């Protein structure tokens, strides 16, 4: 069991429900329910939040380490040293050479591989959720709407959609099945962290209208201008960026088909 | 203004990217409304958003919130603003079920000064009017906020989760157009939740309309863009008020009343030269 | 459960009972290569896994999952880099003293960690430390682990204490056993040397550590080992089990020293 | 690589040992290897110390092919013995006739004077396990302490299950060979018996015919040693037995006397089918 007795966390600093640095057995990360009176609905999302956590242990996924119930409802996870990929490629710009950015890739499909394995959608996958733990290793992190496939069509029921638009399908967005999320959609997610990979900027920068990008992808209209990846990126690379982010879910590729591309790249160069 | 120089007193509500704190402002003593809004951006941005957003200091009017200062701090840019006691008219709409449309009237007015004042004296449009961004207080002022006045700010601001609702322009929403006349259907459609006391995407059945899971916001665009505008009931509301929101609720920008031609509309006319307890009903219904 | 289904890890370069495999990556896997499944052997497995279910902590190795029907095998990640005792003892890395002090706090972290989930490790040396990436600290091989409530003595005798040695307590292992061994990996660090090293002989080491004769010789640490650090050795290797501090105080003299 | 295993002689401690033939060749050997962690410089220096064992010749040690290192470990080549150790052969034998115990007495003695006068090393470690025989009835004396460097990499070891370490080895005082006459008559008695004879059976486990090892460290220094039966063996054996196992080294046998000891004129006048007893023991009959 991973329930922490209380008083052992020590909650610090803030960053970011909400993220503290806190201290319990070293640095750890502490992401609390603020608030005092749980409703039933936090209560679950909770219940689950710590549910699918409890079935990581992958050196890509952020490490789970125990829930706290008693002072507020609050996960534990290791802490990282070191900054998000939001960061390095939209804030301090950091120049990482081509090798780096495919390994990159390469990990966060690792940590996407072993999810989808043990059938956990993220839901939430996006650049800020993707920290270089040391500068050396990715670790996917957030799993606050990370869910677990049912095997029945009817459990899933309502839930109001919840997410950065930057990174949702186009069938997400419409919103017009039960379920309209899948593996599929958490490639979409992962074709657009290619694309800042590739091209160093966040798609859509002409449009700075919200509703109108929800409605334009939703509709067909809009999708990343694959044009704007840099010169050394291997064709192989804007290929894979332009399958994972095909309009039609089901011509998207999964991530043992994914890992396969990025090593039969990198098996290309010497 | 720095993060230090403030004490915590109460949170005055939240939104989609933004929160906002009554607090005191240690140094001055005044009262004042704090408004974070979490972005990572970079210090050259972070810079030129303040730098943009000190164009505020000198917009002085009773149809607008004033500003007293902004800066960035931790994660945040925080706003630091004429608190209003009142409240937004969202906050209002859910005690008053139902704003009269004398009250509407004033705050019809109100928009348009503002939006006027805006357009002419700082050459920006709002771009995100309704409910919650109209604000009003004790002494009876309707004011217009979180209006687009640092262009860094809109720009930064688009990486953004998703909204459960809109009341975003049609023409907006199809890139086809963009000026002022985006920002009176929005006012249109205000209005009419107003009237009602819903939010008027979709239309209320026959049996709904007679007592007085949500459509998903993909849904609603998709209306607003593929469905006529929403519209006032038949009888509670006089035909100068129907008139009114009609003309602001016009899917082609171009046919939409601007303006000028509001300002003059028999509904303006008529609640302009009407005399109401505005500060009275509304400390009444609160 | 953490029961890898049989088909999925593929074993490679071995390194000796654990090779390097692939199940999602790169990972190490620890196998029992006798198809003849000693009841024992499988009590064994059966336990260290059940010790590793309850570790998820940054300075012990990641344990992932486990198979049983090509063979009995334990996948935990794959480490880059070389254990504690590699740097010390072969390649002689030349640490500096404030690297040698992080690489004391973070096993210190991961030993505090154990000792509150009541495991204790009886088998913590150099050679299970493993420096991971070069800069964080991997606890690894919990193949004598236990959680804390006859068995024939196993173990490397550098790294006993007195009363492991000695079994002729009711409890010979404790969480204060643990901090011997941890002393004498503080020893290491502080001196780049085993201790002993004046004594060739097996079963004489053995009989004079028990006896209470025989101690690390602590002139032999470094000229620049902080006066506190080398207080901290001498409380972590004493004789009387009791004497000995916990985790939780080692970690805090740790901290606090190494804030100079 | 250029060595086919043919099948696991055994493994004890920090090592293991493999019957081997060299591929080109076909000489059979047995090649033993010791995991050990060194210094590139320590591993060369024991692999050179190695080398004087090619110096040694006596039908009482076993003959040495060579030694290298590879993959974290140390190989010693070294003459096959088809007949194993007397710790291999004493467990399908039961007990060891006293006669034969004569022979490997002999050999023990013979050998470890070979290693004194003509090397200047004492083995160290005398047990059954490192008294090797063969088909053709030698006894040969195995893994004596030839390189100090590679006794020196072997301290930092694993616990044992025993001990045959002489009480002033065990306490650090001065030694010599006289700690492996000690061995030798520990051995002895374990080979007549049939048991390790630490500790002393009891009143019903002697009529038919563990220990934790720190207690059998404590016995061998501050108990008395170990001794036969009467009757059931000659006395010039427990005699000589006795000689072999006094705790004072100074009062305790040297290599000079136990040669010319009666249990030993008598043997070495005694003409026994030593090779014929073996094969009868184990495999080739
Ligand atoms: N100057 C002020 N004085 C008093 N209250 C204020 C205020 N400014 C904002 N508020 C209150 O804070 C609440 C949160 O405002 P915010 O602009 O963050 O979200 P919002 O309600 O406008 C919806 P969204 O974030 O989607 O545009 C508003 O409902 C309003 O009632
Ligand atoms: N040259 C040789 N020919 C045949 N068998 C040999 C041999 N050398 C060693 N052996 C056998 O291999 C076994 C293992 O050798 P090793 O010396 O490693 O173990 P050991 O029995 O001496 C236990 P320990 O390592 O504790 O002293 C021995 O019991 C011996 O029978
Ligand atoms: C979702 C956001 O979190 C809340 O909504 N938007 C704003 O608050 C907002 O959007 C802006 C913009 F696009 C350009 N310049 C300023 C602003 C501003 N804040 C703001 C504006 C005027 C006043 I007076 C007070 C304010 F707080
Ligand atoms: C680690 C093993 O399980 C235990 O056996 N120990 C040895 O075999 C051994 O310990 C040694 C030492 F300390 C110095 N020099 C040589 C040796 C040697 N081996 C050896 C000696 C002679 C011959 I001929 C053959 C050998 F293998
Ligand atoms: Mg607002
Ligand atoms: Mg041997």
């Amino acid at each position: 069991d991973w329930e922490i007795p209380d008083g052992q966390i020590t909650v610090g600093q803030r960053i970011g429900g909400t993220v503290y640095k806190g201290k319990w057995h070293g640095d750890v990360a502490v992401k609390m329910l603020n608030v005092t009176a749980p409703t039933p609905q936090q209560l679950q999302a909770f219940k689950n939040e710590v549910g699918v956590l409890r079935k990581t242990r992958h050196v890509n996924i952020l490490l789970f380490m125990g829930y706290s119930t008693k002072p507020q409802l609050a996960i534990v996870t290791q802490w990282c040293e070191g900054s998000s990929l939001y960061h390095h490629l939209h804030i301090i710009e950091t120049k990482f050479e081509m090798i780096k950015l495919i390994d990159i890739a390469r990990q966060t499909a690792q940590g996407m591989d072993y999810l989808h394995a043990k059938s956990i959608i993220h839901r939430d996958l996006k650049s800020n959720n993707i920290f270089l733990h040391e500068d050396l290793t990715v670790k996917i992190g957030d799993f606050g709407l990370a869910t677990v496939k049912s095997r029945w069509s009817g459990s899933h029921q309502f839930e109001q959609l919840s997410g950065s638009i930057l990174w949702m399908a186009p069938e997400v967005i419409r919103m017009q099945d039960k379920n309209p999320y899948s593996f599929q959609s958490d490639v979409y997610a992962f074709g657009i962290v290619l694309y800042e990979l590739m091209t160093g900027q966040l798609p859509y920068s002409n449009i700075n209208n919200r509703d109108q990008i929800i409605f334009m992808v939703g509709r067909g209209y809009l999708s990343p201008d694959l044009s704007k990846v840099r010169s050394n990126c291997p064709k192989a690379m804007k290929r894979l960026m332009a399958e994972c982010l095909k309009k039609k879910r089901d011509e998207r590729p999964l991530f043992p088909q994914i890992l396969a591309s990025i090593e039969l790249l990198a098996r290309s160069l010497p | 203004l720095k993060d230090d120089d403030f004490e915590k007193i109460s949170e005055l509500g939240a939104g989609n990217g933004g929160v906002v704190f009554k607090v005191s402002h240690k140094p001055s003593g005044l009262v004042m409304a704090r408004k974070l809004i979490h972005l990572e951006i970079k210090p050259a941005i972070r810079n030129q958003i303040i730098r943009e957003l000190q164009v505020l200091h000198e917009c002085n009017s009773p149809y607008i919130v004033g500003f007293y200062g902004a800066f960035y701090s931790d994660g945040e840019i925080s706003i630091c603003m004429e608190h209003m006691d009142g409240g937004s008219l969202d906050q209002v709409l859910k005690k008053a079920g139902r704003i009269p449309e004398q009250i509407l009237g004033k705050v019809s007015i109100a928009v348009i000064k503002g939006l006027t004042y805006l357009r002419e004296k700082h050459k920006i449009m709002h771009r995100d009017v309704k409910p919650s961004n109209i604000l009003v207080n004790s002494r009876g002022e309707i004011k217009l906020c979180d209006f687009g006045v640092s262009g860094q700010l809109i720009d930064s601001m688009a990486n953004s989760f998703v909204g459960t609702r809109s009341y975003m322009s049609p023409e907006r929403l199809q890139g086809t157009h963009y000026s002022v006349q985006s920002d009176i259907w929005s006012m249109g459609l205000s209005l009419v939740e107003m009237a009602v006391g819903r939010y008027p995407i979709p239309p209320p059945d026959a049996k709904e309309l007679e007592l007085m899971p949500p459509m998903a916001i993909f849904e609603l665009l998709d209306y607003i863009v593929n469905e006529p505008p929403p519209k006032l009931p038949s009888g509670v509301f006089s035909l100068e008020f129907q008139d009114f929101v009609n003309k602001c609720l016009i899917k082609n920008p171009a046919e939409r009343a601007d303006l000028k031609q509001l300002m003059v509309h028999a509904f303006i006319k008529r609640s302009d030269a009407e005399e109401v307890d505005f500060a009275g009903w509304l400390c009444s219904t609160i």
